[PDB]
């Protein structure tokens, strides 16, 4: 679910940035005909825009701050149950549980970290 | 000829008739052994047309059977159970019909007749939408036939008897389906873009053998069996061509920059490659061998089924079948006909007419070189303005439109006429009144129609367009006054006459020394002298003189011409102002300095704005976090500072255009002095008059000092000066924003004093 | 590869001359320093820069800006530490020790300001490095000052047809001396012993960019990017051209060698010149090179230091190992040309009568175009186009109108536009046009508004007419593009 809402927010992102910069060009172009109503509107609309994704940013970045500490949860995860055996086994349980990681097949993650 | 499907025997096969693929069918359903092709159409009405061209004629049609319910599929196989003959299966939506096309001779080509004989019949519980038949399993000597209802599901009839059927897993429009002998499996391309193939004994026994995830869905499906040394399954899609592999694979793709209509793999010429057959919705077919384009031709229409046959002793026969009813059998055209104008004789220039006619028109080209009444009539009484347009002639797409001035206003500006028929009166009504606080230059007022006149060249008519001038009275923007006594500014018009009472002059402003307070608050005071003949204008301000100065000329001449006088002039001795107009001129181009400053300083916060938004931007593009509060709060610092800079040169714009109105007045007044100075006639005025009022507002390329110096530059150069160093060095006309108003300033003072020695203004 | 880069420099700023570029052990124990003596950025901040190795370790303020700074020496019996000579305005610096010790200043002749504008030293008796060198000077006052190795009497006044703006000088004081002053007006000047005039002018045709003293020839630098080498006669003998402007040159020397030819720094970042046999002078730089000395810095011999147009320094040791396109023509060539061999009389025939329907055609829908006034070009001489700027609902429409005459004014004219008033809003429609001056374009302004709350684009045709008639002059139309606006 990390992974899906950050999705999400880079897709919203990516439009408002999109739109920002189109309003930039048009901003220009008011402003090179000395069209100062329009300019102005451009200029509010710039600023809403940007409060707007400054704070799709601030949740981007929490969430994605969470998602780092749950990757890194899943990792040393991994590493404490290979640090568990000594030699050869080590290198086994820690590619089984990444092979049952990449397949999500937890279950068989958790089976082969417990026995395994 | 190159690269035509040339015709054979075609016919158009129906009246607004509808045909499908499947339709179309070619083989030999008559079973004369002999191994001729006879064309099979059914249709969506119940037409079974069997055909035998012998290249139309009425030989050609074999039969022309018509069955109630619509043709969905034709087919041509061993549909009986002992017999191996082949025999004709006719698919509509709830009917399975095998007949038997028996035909018997008769003495004469003329008399041998044909019948369909019903040879069985199946009910469909279910809509059908199309079938396919095979050696089901691997049977021989029996094409028994599997009919895919719209519904998903595979209906298998062993010949004469219902076998079984199928739900087809997973499908909700229904799809192409082909059968493999080399692999005994049915193959289908379901809604997912899924072409599937299932086995036919898992079939029977009820699960999908393969599945390959095209890009699209597919319209046609063709298992070529021609050749046993590798089968491999042909996939029309509806963007991409595709031929796989037994086991599930792609072999090879074409992408396809077309619309496929329908597509054929007919008989290979190299070892191991399939030439194939491709009609585009571009009425085109295409030959290629693999995916290597070898042939392209055009076809007549857009093929809904094309085949392949040897008709009448001729094998390879292309035979198309559109949808509208257009059969047709072809070859390819292989000849690359010159390219030549054709030496025609009997076909020569009519020199005499074409001669006459470009005589006409070289008349109305050496001629080149060498209709409707407007009325603006203004009430006595915010005064109310009636236009009366009329015209001789059926005009249209007429425009009416008014235009006052700056402060003054309309409340109806544009008035529109489609259409009025001839010699007929339109009349429209607005109101003016004044707006603002500053008087306006002038109390004209303009309107202009514009019509097309129809002519002969172009119906669309000629554009024309005239105008009519009319003229507000002083009472809109104006009221009486206290007459001040001693004011800073002043003018003195001395006429040859009796001084006038000025109760007479301006009677709803009352007294014969008179005051005036404008709309705004300005206030001008008119006094007669007693002794002389002349009268004075004063007021604290050079340019609220004109309208009075204006008032007090033309009501003069009016006044002098009712009572029956004649000779009357305004010589206006002294020295024409100059000091109290330049002042106008700095302040204009004051305004339009600090105008450009404005717009340079606008110019580096939207650059610098621009900067950090880009900064924030990229920002935003990164997926991690990182702080930037510094970024957005120097990017609402210089949106305040934009902010405050487009509202300042709003400001000075409306003080710019403020100042321009009041510096066209003071420069009518200096032209109606100069013209009084000097006794300017009309022409001399009128050019004064052009070149000293240019244009309406100051804009960020052409301004008021530009014109009007490079005007005055021309007229010095052209009219007043001799030397050639002066009109050199000195008298220069350029249109760029200057960098101060001293060279205007002098061209303007040495144009008055060249005017006091002597000199006259031309033109040429 | 020639070159061993010590230092190149990028973002420290110096900003010196060749002449006031100067290298010595203004201080003893046989280890030589790179006096600069540099303007700053501009003419804020001259600060006499002192360089040892790599980095800076001095910059001692001045009071203006040094139009040289000369190192000479000042003891034939012994020589001691030799001082450094700056000039600025009419004050001269002589700094021992690199420390500020004396100034002298210009006689006052008739307050009146006068100005030195290049030094240069000449040797005494012997002709080489260890014997004194006597001073040379020119100022903006038209003089030239040869004064005595030490600058404590004038010892010759010269005058000079013009402002000097480049000095050399070769030979001994007593025997001959000539003075090669290369001045503003486009001329180099000899000055010999016992002139009244200076008599000895040479024409190069613009003003040197510098100038170099080889043995035998002198060689000038034209602003005009070429080399040209004179003899001290009078008689141009070689010229050769530079692919880019000469910005700064110098005297090269190796005399280890016997190689001794002209360092001229280019625009195209490189120092090239062709000598006599050999091909050298032949370095590239990341930016152009403004100021360049070839000399004995540090210890070694053969040290290269410069300074560039952004600041920067560059130090380079050199090592002591020092037919014709004629097309193809295939076979549809020759089956057309015999084509045409065969059947021309039906080419010739077809083809004259297609051109006489194409003039008909041509001749209709010209008349057509005057019938409806169509032309924006067609007495009465005038040329209008439109064009729109802007891609929101709001367009500036500027119709560029020229009247194209040899001298007279177009007084009466008036522009209409014909618009779709639905689509469209025009503020003026209607307006008049200013007295068109002969040969200059004038450009009017306005501001069309979209007002289709769709993408709805449309015609606008602009009439150009006198006022009295009722016959457009002319016309214009302009195909309003999409509104990409709300």
């Amino acid at each position: 679910e990390y992974h899906s809402v950050h999705q999400k927010l880079s897709a919203d992102m990516a439009d408002n940035s999109n739109l920002i910069r189109s309003l930039l060009v048009q901003a220009e172009d008011a402003r090179l005909m000395r069209d100062m109503k329009t300019m102005k509107n451009r200029y509010k609309e710039l600023y809403d825009l940007n409060k707007d994704l400054l704070n799709g940013y601030k949740i981007r970045c929490n969430n994605h701050t969470e998602l780092l500490g749950s990757l890194k949860a899943v990792n040393q995860a991994i590493q404490r149950a290979g640090h568990l055996r000594v030699g050869k086994p080590k290198n086994q349980v820690i590619t089984a549980c990444r092979d049952a990681i990449r397949s999500n097949n937890i279950n068989m993650l958790f089976r082969i970290m417990r026995v395994g | 000829s190159l690269f035509k499907a040339r015709d054979w025997w075609s016919t158009v096969l129906g009246d607004k008739e509808e045909f499908d693929q499947g339709c179309l069918c070619l083989a030999d359903v008559d079973n004369t052994g002999n191994g001729q092709d006879k064309i099979i159409v059914g249709s969506f009405m119940g037409y079974l047309r069997i055909f035998n061209p012998h290249p139309a004629q009425a030989e050609d049609l074999l039969l022309e059977v018509h069955l109630r319910d619509p043709i969905l599929q034709v087919e041509v196989g061993k549909f009986v159970s002992g017999t191996e003959m082949l025999h004709l299966a006719v698919l509509h939506s709830r009917k399975l019909c095998v007949y038997s096309v028996s035909g018997t001779l008769g003495n004469v080509e003329h008399g041998n007749q044909y019948q369909i004989k019903l040879m069985y019949e199946h009910n469909l519980q279910r809509t059908a939408c199309n079938m396919t038949y095979g050696s089901f399993g691997g049977v021989k000597g029996r094409d028994l036939i599997c009919i895919q209802s719209v519904d998903g599901m595979l209906m298998v009839f062993e010949q004469e008897s219902y076998a079984f059927g199928r739900f087809l897993p997973g499908s909700l429009l229904p799809g192409p389906l082909a059968y493999s002998s080399r692999t005994d499996s049915f193959i289908t391309v379901s809604s997912c873009h899924q072409v599937e193939s299932y086995k036919y004994q898992v079939l029977a026994f009820a699960v999908v053998d393969w599945t390959l995830n095209i890009g699209e869905q597919a319209i046609d499906i063709c298992i070529v069996s021609f050749i046993q040394s590798a089968s491999s399954v042909f996939v029309l899609g509806e963007r991409n061509f595709f031929c796989l592999k037994d086991n599930g694979q792609i072999q090879f793709m074409k992408k396809l920059d077309y619309s496929p209509s329908c597509f054929l793999p007919y008989c290979s010429v190299s070892e191991g490659t399939i030439n194939t057959l491709i009609g585009n919705h571009n009425n085109m077919l295409h030959i290629y061998q693999d995916v290597t384009l070898k042939w392209a031709t055009q076809l007549p229409h857009v093929p809904v089924a094309v085949r392949v046959g040897c008709l009448h002793d001729l094998k390879g026969v292309i035979v198309t079948l559109s949808d509208d009813g257009h059969l047709q059998c072809s070859y390819l055209g292989t000849d690359p006909s010159l390219f030549q104008a054709p030496k025609v004789e009997s076909r020569e220039l009519n020199y005499d007419e074409l001669d006459m006619e470009l005589k006409e028109l070289q008349k109305v080209i050496k001629n080149v070189n060498k209709d409707l009444k407007v009325s603006a009539m203004v009430s006595p009484n915010s005064v109310t303005v009636k236009v009366t347009l009329k015209n001789r002639v059926a005009l249209q797409k007429i425009k009416l439109s008014i235009y006052v001035q700056p402060p003054l206003v309309l409340t109806g500006d544009q008035f529109t006429f489609e259409f009025m028929a001839p010699e007929m009166t339109r009349t429209v009504g607005f109101s003016v009144y004044l707006k603002g606080s500053y008087s306006p230059p002038e109390l004209e007022g303009n309107a202009v129609v514009s019509y097309s006149r129809p002519t002969e060249r172009n119906p669309d008519g000629i554009p024309r367009v005239s105008q009519c001038k009319f003229r507000l009275p002083l009472k809109l923007v104006c009221l009486p006054g206290q007459p001040s006594k001693t004011a800073s500014h002043k003018l003195t018009i001395d006429t040859n006459k009796s001084p006038v009472s000025l109760l007479s002059l301006f009677p709803g402003f009352a007294v014969n020394v008179m005051g005036f307070r404008f709309l705004g608050g300005s206030q001008v005071t008119l006094l007669a002298s007693k002794t002389s003949q002349r009268y004075r204008i004063q007021s604290e301000q050079f340019e609220d003189l004109w309208l009075i100065t204006n008032e007090l000329i033309i009501r003069l001449q009016e006044y002098f011409e009712k009572q029956g006088i004649k000779d009357f002039t305004c010589s206006f001795s002294g020295s024409v102002p100059l000091e109290e107009y330049f002042e106008l001129i700095d302040h204009h181009f004051e305004l339009r300095i600090n105008g450009e400053k404005l717009e340079e300083l606008l110019s580096e916060r939207a650059v610098q704005f621009r900067a950090i938004q880009r900064r924030l931007l990229t920002r935003f593009k990164d997926k991690t976090p990182a702080p930037l509060q510094h970024l957005d709060t120097l990017l609402d610092g210089t949106y305040k500072q934009v902010i405050a800079l487009a509202d300042a040169v709003e400001e000075n714009q409306d003080n710019l255009f403020q100042s321009f109105t009041r510096l066209k007045s003071a420069t009518h007044l200096v032209i109606l002095l100069i013209g009084l100075w000097q006794k300017l006639s009309a022409d001399q005025i009128a050019i004064l008059e052009a070149a000293f009022l240019p244009l309406q507002q100051d804009t960020q390329e052409l301004g008021w000092e530009e014109t009007v110096d490079a005007a005055l530059s021309h007229l010095l150069k052209t009219c007043l000066s001799k030397s050639s160093k002066e009109q050199a060095l000195n008298l220069n006309s350029q249109l760029g924003i200057p960098k101060d108003t001293s060279q205007l300033k002098k061209h303007i003072t040495l144009f008055c004093d060249r005017l006091a020695k002597g000199g006259r203004l031309c033109l040429s | 590869s020639k070159w061993l880069d010590s230092l190149s420099d990028s973002m420290a700023n110096i900003h010196t001359f060749s002449a006031c570029l100067a290298l010595a052990d203004f201080h003893g124990d046989g280890e030589y320093k790179l006096a600069m003596g540099d303007l700053g950025p501009d003419g804020r901040q001259p600060r006499l820069k002192v360089l040892k190795g790599h980095t800076l370790v001095s910059q001692k303020p001045l009071p203006d800006l040094p139009a040289a700074a000369v190192t000479f020496l000042m003891a034939s019996h012994e020589p001691r530490t030799p001082a450094l000579a700056i000039a600025s305005g009419p004050c001269v610096y002589v700094y021992k020790n690199l420390k500020p010790y004396f100034k002298f200043s210009l006689p006052s002749l008739p307050r009146r300001q006068t100005v030195i504008t290049t030094m240069t030293t000449l040797k005494k008796n012997l002709a080489d490095e260890d014997a004194v060198s006597c001073l040379v000077l020119g100022t903006e006052n038209k003089e030239l000052l040869v004064l005595d190795p030490e600058a404590f009497t004038i010892l010759a006044k010269m005058s000079l047809p013009s402002v000097p703006a480049f000095l050399e000088a070769s030979g001994q004081f007593d025997v001959e001396f000539r003075l090669a002053a290369a001045c503003r007006n486009g001329s180099i000047y000899i000055l010999r012993r016992d002139s009244k005039r200076p008599k000895y002018c040479i024409e190069l045709g613009a003003q040197p960019v510098g100038l170099v003293g080889v043995h035998k020839v002198l060689v000038v630098g034209s602003n005009q990017d070429s080399l040209h080498g004179f003899t001290y006669k009078g008689k141009r003998l070689w010229t050769v051209q530079m692919p880019a402007a000469i910005l700064a040159m110098n005297l090269l020397e190796q005399h280890s060698r016997g190689l001794q030819a002209v360092m001229a720094a280019l625009a195209n970042e490189e120092v090239r010149i062709y000598h006599d046999k050999v091909l050298l002078n032949v370095i590239r730089t990341p930016e152009a090179v403004t100021s360049l000395c070839f000399g004995r810095y540090g210890r070694e011999d053969n040290t290269l230091i410069m300074t560039t147009l952004g600041g920067g320094l560059i130090i380079k040791i050199l090592k002591r190992t020092a037919k014709l396109n004629v097309p193809r023509k295939t076979r549809l060539y020759v089956d057309q040309t015999l084509r045409e061999r065969e059947a021309g009389t039906a080419m010739h025939r077809t083809f004259q009568a297609d051109l006489y329907l194409l003039r008909l055609r041509a001749a209709r829908a010209y008349v057509q175009a005057l019938e409806s006034s169509l032309s924006p070009v067609s007495r009465e001489p005038l040329k209008l186009h439109a064009v729109v700027q802007g891609l929101g609902p709001t367009f500036k429409l500027t119709l560029h109108l020229q009247n194209t005459s040899t001298a007279r004014p177009i007084l009466g004219l008036v522009v209409c536009f014909l618009y779709n008033e639905v689509l469209y809003a025009l503020p003026r429609a209607f307006f008049k046009v200013p007295l068109l001056v002969p040969g200059l374009n004038y450009p009017l302004e306005t501001f069309v508004k979209s007002l289709s709350d769709k993408g709805i684009s449309d015609i606008i045709k602009v009439l150009v007419l006198r006022e009295g008639q009722s016959t457009p002059l002319l016309s214009a139309h302009i195909n309003m593009p999409m509104s990409e606006g709300l």
